[PDB]
Formats: C-alpha cells, structure tokens, sequence
C-alpha cells in the first residue's frame, strides 16, 4: 500500500515464503488441486522432464530459507499427485 | 427478435419492434450476396452491445454457423434517442469464410457469449466433445476494417 | 581424450574443397 | 586453428590445463583485434560497448 | 478478463489474455528479454505500444514478476528503436513514445480533470454547497503505485537514456537503407555522411532532453497525487 | 548561470513534456465506435466483413504474427462436487 520494495533477494524470498504458506494451507485443507494450481505458478518444482534443469539452475540461485522448505514441498506435491491418482482410480466407469 | 423501451427512467414499458428470422435471413443474404441463406439461421443467441462499446450499434445476434449479425435500434450518433427500429447494420462471417483460408468454420454452435468485442462460442466436435472458440480485436483495436485474432 | 597435442606441421586446409 | 576459432582455442587450453603465456597473450590479441576488425562499421561508443 | 464454462464434468475456468499477459507468456517461453518471438511481438504491436506493454512488467512490484521486470527491461531497451531525423522532423524512439504512452495511460482519467467537484447537500430546509475530491482515494492510491513504479523505472535506468546499447552487427543493416534514396549530383558523400551523423546526435540529444523533462513531470505528478 | 534562465528552460521543458502527453492521451481517446471498425457509414447503408484472410490474420511466417501466441489462459478445471455427482444417478 505504501510502495515499499527492498534488496531483491530478500524481497523475493519474503513473498515466495508467503505464497508457499498458501500452498501448504490449501494442501492441509485437503483442497489439494488448489495446491497444484499454486505450485504450477511458484515454479519451485518441475512437472515435465523438459523443466528439470530449469529448476536445478534456479535452485543454485534460491536463498537457504527456500532450500530448507523444498523436501516437504516435494512430499506435498507428490501426495497431491498420489491423491489425484487415487481419485482417478476411484471414479468407477459405471458413472464416469 | 423483439425490442422494448423500459422508459428513459428504466420504469416505463412499451414494445417498439419485432423482426422475424425469415426477414433477418433475407436481409443478411441481401448484404452478403455470395453466401447461402442457411448460415443465417438458427439465431442461437442475442447479446447487448453496451453504450461503453458503441453509440451507433446496440445489439448483436449470433447463429449456429458463427455469423455475427450487428443491429441498430436508434439513429446513428444520437446517443440521447429512444429505440424506434431494429435495423440489421453489419454482417460478419466467422473464420474460414475467406476464399484462401486453410482454417475451418464454426458450425452446430449451441452456445455463444459476447462482451466488449470478444466473442466466445461452444460447438460440438462429435456428440460427446465440445470445441470452445475465441475471437477478438484486442491485438488490432484501432484498425479499419476490423481485424481479429 | 583430455591430453592436447599441437601438430601444425600437417593440417587439412579448412578453407578448401577436398581433393 | 584451420578455422581460427580463437574463442574456442582459449577454452580448449583452459580445459586441458595447458598455459603457454605467449599463446594465451596471442589468443587475447586475436580475439581483441577480430572484435575491433568486424565492429568497424559502427560508431566509437557502439564499438566500446 | 475472467470467464467460466460448465460441462457435465464441472467448471472450466479461464481468462482472456491482455497484450501484457501475451508479453508475459513470451518473456517466460523465451526465458528472458531476447528470443525472436519478442522481436515478433514488437513487429505485431509496433515499437511504441510494445514498449508501453513492457513498462507494466518492468515497473511491476509483484514477487512473481521479479525476474520478468528485468526481462521486460531488457526487451524494452533492446527492441524499441532509437531517435531519428525524418526528412525534417525528430521521431523519438518507441522507448520514449512508450514512456509518454504509459504516463498518459496511468493519468488517463485524471490528466485534464479538476481534482475537485462542487456538491449540494440537502440538510432538511437548508441546501449546503461543499467542494469535494473528483478522484476517489483508492484511485489516487492505485495510480500512485504504477506512477511510483514508472518513476523508479526512469530513475533506476536514468543513465541509459541516450546509450546505443545494441549489438554492433545491427547498424550496417540500417545505414545500407538510406543510401538507396539519395543522388545530389556533385554532392560530397563525406559531407553527407558527416551531417547525417550530426543529425543522429541532433535526434538523440532531443530525445534525452525530452526523457529528462518527462522524468521530472512523473516526479511532480507523484508528489501532487500523494499530497492529494 | 543566472538562476532565472535555467528556471525558465525547465518550465518550458515541463510544458514540452506535458504537450506530448496531451498528444498521446488524445490519440488513445480517438478509439473508434464499433460502427467504423465494422465500416458502416449509415444504418441504411449496411455492410459485410469476414471475407478475406486479412479479416482474421493467420499466424503464418512473414505475416503480422507471433506463432503459438495464446488468446486465452490455460483452462483450470474444477470438478462437480462429489455430493452432486451421486445425485445424477437419481434424476
């Protein structure tokens, strides 16, 4: 609201930790497809083989506050995928 | 298609005009004289053109074959007038209606939506699937005649 | 191989057709 | 060498760990005077850049 | 502009993309300010409108645009032309015209307004005239964001005003075009080329004076709207 | 320098900037009515368009094009609520 911005590496880390809290809270809510709709756009992980080194090169340029979070962001994203998989193997062809 | 005046206060009511599909299809084919008189019917949708979008035009209609039929109910450039006609003022065919286009044509078109230049349309591929079409002038907005992505 | 060898005494000419 | 790719010659000898100071200084002249040669169509501010 | 379709499977949620979201897509697909698709976008919208569209992303404070601001700054400085003598008239670059266009759009509803309107309140058997702002506070506030973004873009980049930061290998392709159209019989080509070089600096100097006048105009508008 | 001539030159320069903004704001405010985009000169002189490849410019090489350029965002699906998907068996 006042038009304040800081040292770029600290400013970017602050908003990425804030939008990661919306990723985690919409994973903990069970709303899951919401946490997919967020992590797609945070770009902390690859989702196609085409983007793995886009993320490994970016990772060498992330701050250690972001580096500490990445293991549980990977487990959350994998449990989102694993839950969408369980939902698809549950949507029986007698109604889908 | 019928037209009613709600009063300048929006509290009145009267019916001003009524124009049948037969007459619209006749008028459209008397403008677009190289085009067959199937693609002008059925008229699957009407949409208002806001007074934020035009002073000369006030209504659009759309067909099962993607044809945009633009109408005027007032005299041109008299934005304080009351409606007194329903005149077909422009015909715009969808993509593919050029003699040299490799792009195909909106057909079946069972839903259409229009709001400030942008046209959206649903048209079934087979009997289970739909194709959503999008057409707009946002990339060419000042250009005469109107060009669209 | 990682080991470089200079040998200017016999090179194909880049800037020519082949014989 | 047959193509005189001086910007590749310098990378090869850096990777190979080999450093004659005379070859290295010659390659920096080959690079500087080629960039000075091929930029000749342009103004001094542009060629500085 | 947002839209929704429903099928028997659920909501299909989407938007119409603006020219700035199309530019944001290309800056991401080209992973920077300088693949050829950005050089196509500058030919589609033309240099001035492409530069005005780059300024939104270059000025952006949004944490998700962090790098896109540097990529849009790179695209703006690289592709929006240079100051030129038309034969004569000084044509400013798409960078200069794009700054004028982004300021005219930031100010678009306000620039020619009075900042007040006079109003009459009806306190029973009295009518009471009062003078109140013409602009709502949240419209001063949102215009102040983009105007401070533009001021800081102009201040941060202020040294590059009048710097030909192009790759060498472009300018022969410009010089070769003008030579095709001149035949003054008995005219000395060295004196023609020397006056043409003077006339390029005659345009670049006019553009730098014009940019630094606009920089102080943006500053006066921030201070005036923040006071308001 | 005397401060009056630099003050006068700055005051002229601020108007010379402002009188370029008056240009660009008048140019954006010259956006046409849809009647002229559609080339209709009177309601009793009705016209046609959508009959040339120039009405709907193709993304082809050497035209005014960025190839692959999107007009809409990537469509985010959201399901029907499961608590309604059951009820579709009951209709």
């Amino acid at each position: 609201a006042q038009g304040i911005s800081a040292n770029k590496f600290v400013d970017s880390t602050f908003y990425l930790l804030l939008d990661l809290i919306t990723f985690f809270d919409e994973y903990h809510s069970g709303h899951i497809d919401r946490a997919f709709d967020i992590i797609e756009r945070l770009k902390l992980v690859p989702l196609n083989q085409e983007s793995v080194e886009e993320r490994v090169a970016a990772f060498r340029n992330f701050s250690d506050e972001i580096r500490h979070n990445l293991s549980e962001v990977l487990l959350a994203t994998m449990n989102i995928l694993f839950t969408q998989f369980k939902r698809l193997k549950g949507t029986s062809p007698s109604s889908s | 298609i019928q037209v009613y005046d709600l009063g300048q206060d929006g509290q009145g009511m009267s019916r001003v005009a009524s124009v049948s599909q037969n007459a619209i299809v006749s008028a459209a084919g008397n403008i677009a004289r190289t085009i067959d008189r199937s693609v002008f019917k059925p008229i699957v949708q009407i949409a208002v053109i806001e007074n934020s979008e035009s002073l000369d035009c006030q209504l659009l209609a759309v067909t099962h074959a993607g044809v945009r039929l633009y109408f005027s109910t007032c005299p041109f450039r008299q934005p304080l007038a009351r409606p007194n006609t329903l005149t077909l003022v422009h015909v715009r065919l969808p993509p593919g209606f050029s003699a040299s286009s490799t792009v195909e044509k909106p057909s079946k078109v069972h839903r259409a939506l229009y709001s400030k230049g942008i046209l959206l349309m649903a048209a079934s591929e087979n009997e289970d699937n739909d194709i959503l079409w999008c057409v707009n002038h946002d990339t060419f907005p000042f250009q005469k005649p109107m060009m669209e992505t | 191989i990682k080991k470089l060898v200079l040998k200017n005494l016999n090179n194909s000419n880049l800037f020519s057709p082949v014989n | 060498d047959p193509f005189k790719l001086a910007e590749c010659k310098l990378a090869i000898i850096h990777c190979a760990g080999y450093s004659d100071p005379i070859l290295v200084q010659t390659l920096w002249q080959d690079i500087i005077e080629k960039e000075l040669s091929d930029s000749v169509t342009l103004s001094s501010s542009d060629r500085m850049h | 502009k947002k839209f929704v379709l429903l099928s028997a499977q659920g909501s299909l949620m989407f938007h119409k993309l603006r020219p700035v979201d199309q530019l944001r897509h290309l800056l991401v697909s080209n992973v920077g300010g300088d693949g050829e698709e950005i050089e196509r976008f500058f030919k589609l919208h033309q240099e001035d409108q492409a530069c005005a569209t780059c300024l939104i992303l270059a000025c952006s404070t949004a944490a998700c645009d962090r790098e896109v601001s540097a990529w849009a700054t790179r695209a703006f400085f690289r592709y929006g032309g240079e100051a030129q003598m038309r034969f004569p008239e000084i044509v400013y670059s798409g960078k200069h015209n794009g700054i004028c266009i982004y300021f005219s759009r930031i100010m678009g509803n306000i620039w020619d307004a009075s900042l007040v309107v006079e109003r009459i309140f009806k306190s029973g058997n009295r009518e009471i005239t009062a003078i109140e702002s013409s602009v709502p506070c949240q419209l001063l506030e949102s215009v102040l964001q983009e105007l401070k973004g533009l001021q800081e873009f102009l201040d941060r980049n202020s040294q590059f005003a009048g710097g030909p930061l192009g790759n060498p290998n472009t300018t022969a392709k410009v010089q070769q075009r003008l030579i095709g159209f001149m035949r003054p019989e008995n005219g000395n080509p060295q004196q023609m080329q020397q006056e043409l070089q003077r006339k390029f600096h005659e345009a670049q100097l006019s553009e730098k004076i014009s940019l630094q006048a606009i920089q102080q105009l943006v500053r006066k508008s921030y201070q005036a709207l923040a006071l308001w | 320098m005397p401060a009056s001539t630099s003050a006068a030159a700055l005051q002229e320069a601020l108007e010379n900037a402002g009188r370029l903004i008056d240009r660009q704001l008048q140019e954006d405010r010259m956006y046409p009515d849809l009647s002229e985009l559609l080339m209709v000169s009177a309601p009793n002189n009705p016209t046609v368009s959508g009959m040339s490849d120039m009405d709907y410019p193709l993304q082809g090489p050497g035209l005014l094009s960025v190839p692959n350029l999107p007009e809409i965002s990537s469509i985010r699906r959201v399901p029907l609520p499961p608590e309604l998907v059951e009820q579709f068996g009951h209709m």
